[PDB]
């Protein structure tokens, strides 16, 4: 009934976001985001009839400081996938205090995904602004520039628009749905 | 390379990469990135439970014609 396309014309197959996922993530690391600490995690789930259905809400083992946040035993987080034919669908992440965009930082990270999973998402919650965001790159654009690129230093800046906010509900749609969260710290 | 292995994400993908048993973790994902865009450095790669590092190579861990390595990507965030 509705089709999402990339901006070079390929089309996004839809990603079915639990309602709940957001409220609960802010939930579950709210010791940290009280602590001034960014946390993340990892979007699962399973590809039915040509749509995926985010299913699990995955913390992984990681460390963080108050502008940024990595996993650390990737090992761990594989074995749970794996094990539960887990698909990687996209990734979420706070900014404790800051505003709701994607840093330098989140576009390379995030590069990567979306190179793995056309449809990859990044879901951004600004919680002290109560905003959040779902965030892609350009495609094919964006992805060119963020993988060509070499330059060094955290924060550096890029050339162009280089993401977008995702088309809701074409490829992503919230929906009233069941979730799972896995805590894996 | 002189052998073939494959590269499973955890996305349906399914890379193949030619190697040497000689090729160390490090060579694998270099050719990874030439393959597939993503940089070394955010990738992890994961042989029979373990995750293999950096400096050590195939024939160390025993890895043989037509194995299975599994890729996991770091989560990097600001
Ligand atoms: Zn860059
Ligand atoms: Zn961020």
């Amino acid at each position: 009934k509705i089709h999402a396309y990339t901006e070079g014309g390929k089309p996004l197959r839809t990603i079915y976001l639990p309602k709940l996922l957001k409220k609960v993530f802010l939930d579950v690391v709210k010791p940290n985001t009280k602590k001034n600490l960014e946390t993340c995690g990892i979007l699962c789930g399973k590809l039915r009839q040509n749509a995926f259905f985010i299913t699990h809400l995955v913390i992984p083992l990681q460390e963080a400081t108050s502008d940024t946040c990595g996993t650390t035993d990737e090992a761990s987080l594989f074995e749970f996938q794996d094990k539960h034919n887990l698909l990687t669908l996209g990734w979420i992440h706070t900014h404790p205090t800051q505003t709701c965009f994607m840093s330098s930082v989140d576009l390379h990270t995030h590069c990567s995904y979306q190179l793995m999973l056309p449809e990859a998402i990044a879901i951004v919650m600004a919680p002290s602004k109560n905003t959040s965001g779902i965030f892609r790159l350009l495609d094919p654009e964006g992805l060119q520039t963020i993988v060509k690129c070499r330059k060094p230093g955290l924060w550096h800046p890029h050339e162009g628009k280089v993401y977008t906010m995702v088309a809701q509900p074409g490829h992503v749609r919230e929906i009233n749905s069941k979730l799972q969260v896995v805590d894996l710290r | 390379g002189s052998m073939q292995i494959f590269v499973k994400t955890l996305t349906g993908k399914t890379i193949t990469l030619e190697v040497e048993p000689s090729d160390t973790i490090e060579n694998v994902k270099a050719k990874i990135q030439d393959k597939e865009g993503i940089p070394p450095d955010q990738q992890r790669l994961i042989f029979a439970g373990k995750q293999l590092e950096d400096g050590r190579t195939l024939s160390d861990y025993n890895i043989q014609k037509e194995s299975t390595l599994h890729l996991v990507l770091r989560l990097r965030g600001g």
